[PDB]
């Protein structure tokens, strides 16, 4: 019923501006507090900034660690709220929520990348059997997904209909350059017999749909 | 201000129901709503911690306002939707007063009954302002406002 | 500027065991907040005002304390629940919380199931070469892995990512891939990935000749 959609996350260099966005639907916005709170490994989870209601004079509160950079607002008439960032540290890196009702509903959360690097899309690879294919049972094909900055990526198999037996790894940083794999392991009468296909995003633009299939001797 | 925000909220309260009246073919509810229960035995409830009893109203009163919108949206643009409507602008109120004090929301809570009758959505309201909010203003108060 | 502190900060448990969770406040709170996360998805509410459960929320959970201590106990706990915890406290600004309890479950040993794979051949026209070995639903997570490259150790190249808690099973999985450039992958002809685990004295082995 009531949902929040972050927008407007991703690569900023130190010292840019950005501005993230939220739209409220199901419920009366106007009478929803609104909070921002932020994570990161480090740190873990950081409260960043409240903004009251209508009723509630729309007072506003900072975490000490962002007065002066960051600012919050709302527009009842849209359903939204906002977080203006300014002179972005390296620290400032982190998933960023936005959070209804005194921390009753959450968003999904954009990933704020505070780097100097610029974004590179990924390469996607085939993981299938070896030639020498030994059937059995059970068979596990993957996608290699190599060099691609920022995060995140998202992998699913046949739309989402392929979720069980499913391995999506963490990236690992190799040289400003992050890689990552899933794997997939399905009755080896399902394939190739059917048709198994992963579907890698890149926000930044990259969507690339890779068919999973044997490999010509 | 005062703790008479309770006393013209309760009276700009009757002149709303009252005008119920004034609307032809009021339909109870095509389907039964919650609302802040109607339960006159609060002795126990009496003996609970200062914030506590406010912390069960703020619930209860959000429950309110939450049934208030999901009656008001089984219903069309209506006579009946449009004054149970200002009658959520008392609520709003209410609910900014122990929010502001509380220095929080709440999440909606607390024991229900359910009502297709509109007019029994016109009374939860006047009963908490009656009852847990009246025995939580006056023991002096953190004032109320 | 009130400070929030958890006690275990990691611990493990069987579903039937009963799990006690702490949180001390730095000064006099009036109640506490609880939220659950677990990983890739948001924080939700779990307790607030202390002791109401929140929408979603089990009866074996039970919320508890008051100034200065607080805790989250769970009678009997099934796997569903392993998660991070968080406290929080509301008296004022800023908004703090804890540092999290990961309670992750405890279970009897897996081998891995291991297998290998050779670097696509569009891979391979684009100049490089990544071989990609899975060692999947294992236990405990301690697990090394040796690339063998015809027949001789190879360490350089080698990244290694594990995943978290399996949620059904109870297990943790394992990517392995050495990269080399298509030229040096392409002087040489078996490439092996070999695992050791607690299960086994002997490591499982996969490898795969270059020439079928």
């Amino acid at each position: 019923e009531v949902k929040l959609e972050e927008s407007g996350g991703g690569l900023v260099q130190p010292g840019g501006s950005m501005k993230l966005s939220c739209a409220a639907s199901g419920f009366t916005f106007s009478d929803a507090w609104m909070d921002w709170v932020r994570q990161s490994p480090e740190k873990g989870l950081e409260w960043v900034a409240e903004i009251r209601s209508k009723v509630n004079n729309h007072a506003i509160h900072y975490a000490e660690s962002v007065k002066g950079r960051f600012t919050v607002s709302r527009d009842d008439s849209k359903s939204s709220v906002y977080l203006q960032m300014n002179s972005l540290r390296a620290e400032d890196t982190g998933i960023y929520y936005c959070s209804g009702w005194s921390f009753l509903y959450w968003g999904q959360g954009t990933l704020v990348t505070v780097s100097a690097a610029k974004t590179t899309p990924p390469s996607v690879y085939p993981l299938a059997p070896g030639s020498a294919a030994q059937t059995n049972s059970m068979v596990t094909l993957g996608c290699l997904v190599k060099g691609y900055f920022p995060e995140p990526v998202t992998v699913t198999w046949n739309s989402g209909s392929l979720s069980s037996g499913v391995h999506t790894f963490p990236a690992v940083l190799q040289s400003d350059l992050y890689t990552l794999s899933s794997s997939v392991t399905v009755p080896s009468s399902t394939w190739p017999s059917e048709t198994v296909t992963c579907n890698v995003a890149h926000p930044a633009s990259s969507t690339k749909v890779d068919k999973k299939i044997v490999p010509r001797d | 201000c005062d703790l008479r925000v309770l006393s013209k909220l309760l009276r700009d309260s009757h002149v709303l129901h009252s005008r119920l009246s004034q609307c032809p073919e009021v339909h109870p509810l095509p389907t039964p709503v919650l609302l802040p229960a109607v339960d006159f035995s609060l002795g126990e409830w009496k003996t609970q911690m200062e914030e506590t009893k406010a912390q069960d109203i703020l619930g209860a009163v959000t429950l309110l306002l939450e049934g208030v919108m999901a009656a008001r949206g089984q219903l069309g643009p209506t006579c009946l939707s449009s004054l149970l409507g200002q009658l959520s602008g008392q609520v709003r109120l209410l609910l900014g007063a122990l929010q502001s004090l509380l220095g929080t929301q709440l999440p909606p809570q607390g024991r229900t009954t359910a009502h297709k009758d509109p007019n029994a959505i016109f009374l939860s309201f006047q009963h908490l302002l009656r009852g847990k909010v009246r025995f939580l203003m006056l023991v002096g108060g953190s004032t109320l406002c | 500027q009130v400070v929030l502190t958890q006690s275990p900060g990691i611990m493990s448990a069987s579903p039937g065991e009963k799990v006690t969770i702490t949180c001390s406040a730095s000064s006099s709170v009036s109640y506490m907040y609880w939220f659950q996360q677990k990983p890739g998805t948001s924080p939700k509410l779990w307790i607030y005002s202390t002791s109401n459960l929140a929408s979603g929320v089990p009866a074996r959970f039970r919320g508890s304390g008051s100034g200065t201590s607080y805790s989250l106990t769970i009678s009997r706990m099934e796997a569903e629940d392993a998660a991070t915890y968080y406290c929080q406290q509301r008296s004022g600004y800023p908004r703090t919380f804890g540092g999290g309890t990961k309670l992750e479950i405890k279970r009897a040993d897996a081998a891995p199931t291991v297998s290998i794979f050779p670097p696509s051949s569009e891979q391979l026209t684009s100049g490089g070469a990544s071989v990609v070995c899975f060692l999947n639903n294992f236990y405990p997570k301690d697990i090394n892995v040796k690339w063998k490259i015809d027949g001789s150790e190879r360490q350089n190249g080698v990244l290694n990512s594990w995943t978290d808690q399996d949620s059904k099973d109870s297990t943790y999985s394992m990517s392995s891939t050495l990269t080399l450039t298509k030229d040096e992958y392409e002087r040489h002809n078996s490439y092996t990935c070999e695992a050791t685990h607690k299960t086994s004295t002997s490591p499982i082995v996969k490898s795969f000749n270059r020439n079928e």
